Parts: structure tokens; sequence; C-alpha cells
């Protein structure tokens, strides 16, 4: 099964947030422009054909077992030009109110604890030319999950990350049988200084700095459909952990693991590249891929079929995804689900996950 | 009273043309 | 009218006129941590190690097919 995971602080910066992309195999950075386009691409948010977009995402969390465990999303953009793009996003991870309760008289006053995890991050995009847009991203992530005892500190962990994204979207180019769009993506995520839990210098965990490149291509017929095919690459940018042995049988284990924490982030961005004696071939199971299907009926229903796919070596997060959308007048809803394919038990099987988005403000055309 | 593909590539151009015109 | 209450790592439950019928204890993973098919509104005593997990899910099947359900915190 999963041999060596890369262990990195944070986790919950890496799920998929709404629905949208969740339906398409948890791949945004190559897809059309749209509210959510802030986890995935924010540089696109400069390409929105809207003016000004407000989102709310719900993704719970064993849902069989207990409510309000869940990971919601308020994503918020404006344009203020046709070049430019101020946007602003929340993530937030929690378990909801819990009760601290002893006998104790049960009439008695009791405490409320509420360990949550959020991330908050405000993006500017830019367009270059009138086909490529680039974006920078400042986000502060929080994370108070721990619940505070006698012998246990429940202080706050922080941490700050920055986002360099690009967005590459041509102008419709008709072909023999269809008039179809290309677009491409980078997206380079939360470069940051380690996150201490404990804080610690000595005991820091890397956050989870990473690299997405997409690409798509939309088909467009008849004026009134449209099939968007869309694939991700997804690559973290940690360093490895040692694994059984990299040459006294624990003395040589401790010492690796020695040298592995005592890593900077800066420099284990590059030490995520290559560090193996094999090509290409043998970096390539570090990739994680995605291909995603969206079939677009009047830009007012939307049908999506994701395939995601880790190396069962790291992770092992293999799904299928289905997504539907629909758009009313101003207000659009998000339905995402997913059929996991792999050993290990997804957290988010037999879950709903829902999202919905007011659009409001100017209208911008499509180059 | 008073060749998809080449139709396609022209209504192309037009919407090309129209929306620099209109905007200037 | 149920409560959950955590004293020293034992949970007690308190139901006001109403008789369980099985308890289930769950991880934040999810995994099944303990079950017992014999309530009799007593104590219970999970293994103390739980590797830095303090969230814990209850759920109470009373007489009726009824569930309720408590997250608490293991103290
Ligand atoms: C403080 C915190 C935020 C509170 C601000 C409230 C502002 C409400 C904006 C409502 C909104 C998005 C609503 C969806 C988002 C909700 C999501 C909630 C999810 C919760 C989980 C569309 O809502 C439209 O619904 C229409 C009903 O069909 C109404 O049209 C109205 O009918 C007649 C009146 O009766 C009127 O004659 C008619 O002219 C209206 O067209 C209006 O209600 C509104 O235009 C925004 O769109 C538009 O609203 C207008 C102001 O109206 C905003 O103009 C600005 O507003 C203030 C700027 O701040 C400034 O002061 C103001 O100077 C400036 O002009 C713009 O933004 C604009 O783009």
């Amino acid at each position: 099964d999963i041999e060596r995971p890369i262990t990195t602080g944070v986790p919950f910066l890496l799920v998929a947030a709404d629905a949208r992309a969740a339906g398409l195999g948890d791949q945004g950075v190559a897809t059309s422009s749209d509210v959510f386009s802030q986890q995935w691409n924010p540089a696109k948010y400069a390409f929105a054909e809207d003016a000004q977009g407000l989102s709310i995402s719900y993704t719970p969390y064993l849902t069989d077992l207990a409510n309000d465990i869940s990971l919601g999303q308020v994503t918020y953009y404006n344009k203020i030009n046709d070049r430019s793009a101020f946007a602003g996003s929340f993530r937030y991870f929690g378990f909801g109110g819990i009760e601290l309760r002893q006998t104790g008289d049960p009439n008695e006053p009791t405490r409320e604890v509420n360990p949550n995890e959020f991330a908050l991050d405000g993006s500017y995009s830019l367009k270059l030319s009138e086909t490529f847009s680039m974006a920078v991203a400042a986000r502060y992530i929080r994370s108070n999950l721990k619940v505070a005892t006698e012998e246990i500190d429940a202080s706050a962990a922080g941490s700050f990350a920055v986002d360099v994204a690009g967005f590459y979207q041509s102008e419709e180019i008709a072909y023999s049988d269809f008039n179809g769009r290309w677009r491409a993506g980078f997206n380079i995520q939360n470069l940051g200084p380690k996150i201490s839990y404990d804080h610690d210098d000595l005991s820091a965990n890397f956050l989870p700095a990473n690299l997405r490149v997409g690409g798509g291509f939309d088909f467009i017929f008849d004026d009134y459909n449209k099939l968007g095919v869309s694939l991700e690459l997804t690559k973290l940018l940690v360093p490895t952990p040692p694994g059984p042995g990299t040459p006294s049988q624990s003395q040589a284990d401790e010492a690796n693991y020695k040298k592995y924490k005592d890593i900077g982030w800066v420099s284990g961005i590059f030490k995520s590249f290559g560090d193996a004696p094999g090509g290409f071939s043998e970096e390539l199971k570090e990739i994680t891929y995605s291909a995603a299907a969206e079939y677009m009926y009047q830009d007012a229903f939307a049908m999506r079929l994701g395939y995601y796919h880790e190396s069962p070596m790291k992770g092992a997060k293999q799904f299928f995804s289905l997504g539907a959308g629909f758009k009313y007048s101003m207000i659009k809803v998000d339905v995402s689900y997913l059929f996991s394919a792999s050993k290990v038990k997804n957290p988010l099987e037999n879950t709903l996950r829902f999202s919905l988005t007011f659009n409001f403000g100017d209208k911008y055309e499509t180059y | 009273n008073r060749p998809a593909m080449a139709d396609r590539q022209k209504a192309l151009d037009e919407r090309r043309a129209a929306r620099e015109k209109l905007i200037e | 009218s149920f409560y959950v209450s955590v004293k020293d790592k034992t949970i007690k439950l308190n139901s006001t006129e109403d008789v369980m019928r099985e308890v289930s204890i769950f991880d934040i993973s999810g995994k099944l941590l303990y079950n017992n098919k014999k309530v009799e509104n007593t104590e219970f005593q999970v293994s103390n190690f739980q590797s830095g997990n303090q969230v814990l899910i209850v759920k109470v099947t009373l007489d009726n097919g009824n569930i309720i359900t408590k997250k608490i915190v293991f103290n």
C-alpha cells in the first residue's frame, strides 16, 4: 500500500473546497474562470465574465457518523478593470461546538470548544497580454485543533504562505467540426515558513507547497453545447522523508530523519525535484494526475465527470467524481459526489458536496 | 415590400471586429 | 435530555427516562474505537492511549431505533 507518504503540516489546505472542482476530479488550474478559482488558479480571476462574485461551499465530513464536522469556504472576487481583479477567500474546517461536561450537577455551566483550522488568503490577478494573466496571493493559516486540558497547551499555530499563478486562455479557434478554445495554467502554492504546532523551532512541519500544471480544450458545438476536457498534474514541493534505509539499526534511521527534518522550506522546494538515482520515470511516481470532462448546455446546465489518480505508493487517493451545476438567474448551484477506487477508505466517500455562488455587477466580454 | 468551418470562421472574425470597434 | 460526561478518561452516559440498547464510540478518523450492545446506563473505559486524539463521537441506540449523537473531548 502507501509506502513513504509525504508528511506536511496543515494538510487540510490540499482538500478541494468547492463542488465544481470536486466534480471535475479535484482539478481547477486550467478549467474555465469561476468564483472558486482561488484554491486552484487565481490568475483566471482576471478572465471572469461577471464583475463581482460571492460563493459559499460546504464539504461535510463523516455524514453518517455526526453533523457539523465540515470544511466550508467563502470566496469573494471583484474585477475592477477588464485586465485586473482582486479576490479574497476563507477556508474553515471545523468539528462544530463540543461541550466539555462532567456530571457535576448537570445544570452547571459548561465550556464549549470549537477546534478548527482556517486559511484566509487574498490574491491580485493582472492580465499581461490578451490571452495570458498572472496572479500573486498571500495566505494566513491558523490551526486550533487542540483542546486545552491539564498538561496540554491549546495555543493556535500560525503561518504565512504565498501563491504564484499563471493562466493562459486563447480566443475561439474554428476547426473542421467545432470551434474550440485552448486553456493552460500553472500554480505554485503554499510557499512559506514551516508551521510549528508545538511552538518549537526544532519541531516544525513543512507547509504543503504544491505545483499544479494543467491544460484544457473546449469543444464548442451549436453555440449551445460545450465539452471542456481538462488534464491536471500535481506535485508536492516537500522533500520525501527517508524510508527503510538510505546508506546501528535504528541509529541510521534516526540520523536520516535528523538530516531530513533539518531542511529549509526554500531548499526543500528544490530537494523535492530529483533526489533519485533514476530518471524521469522513477520520479513520475510522485506526480498525481486528474482528467475531467464538463458538458455545458446554454451556460446554464453543467454535467461533470472526473478521475483523480494518486500513485498508490503515496496517499492512495484514486476516485471518480460526478458533478452537476445549475444557473437560475444569477445564482449557481453545484453538487458533487465521489466514488472511491482505492483500498484506503476515503473520508469524503458517500458525501454530497454543495456549492452556491451569486454573481452581480457589470458583465465583461470574452476575447 | 421594402463548408461550416468557413461560416464559423467568418462569424468569429465579425465578432472580433465588432468587439474591437464598439469599445473604441 | 441526554448527557455525556468525561471526568478522568471515563465516559458516563445519562438519559432521563430513556434506556439505551447500544453504544458505539468512534474516532474523528471514523474508526470504531468501542462498541457495547449491553448498555446499562453505566460507565465506559475506553483504551486511554489514542495517539493524540481527543475528539470522539458517541452514538447511542435506544429502545426504538432512535440514535443520539454526541461529540465529546476525551480527557
Ligand atoms: C455589509 C456587508 C454586505 C451587505 C451589502 C448588501 C448589498 C446587497 C447587494 C445586492 C446584489 C448582490 C446580492 C447577492 C449576494 C448575497 C449573498 C449572501 C449569502 C449569505 C449566505 C444584487 O442584488 C440585487 O437584487 C435586486 C432584486 O431583484 C435588487 O435590485 C434593486 O431593486 C431596486 C431596489 O428595490 C433598485 O431601485 C434597483 O436599482 C436595484 O437594482 C437589489 O437588491 C440588488 O440590486 C449587488 O448587486 C448590485 O446591488 C447594488 C445595490 O442594490 C450595489 O450597488 C452598490 O451597493 C452598495 C455597495 O456596497 C453601495 O452602498 C451603493 O452605493 C452601490 O449602488 C451593487 O453591488 C450592484 O452590483
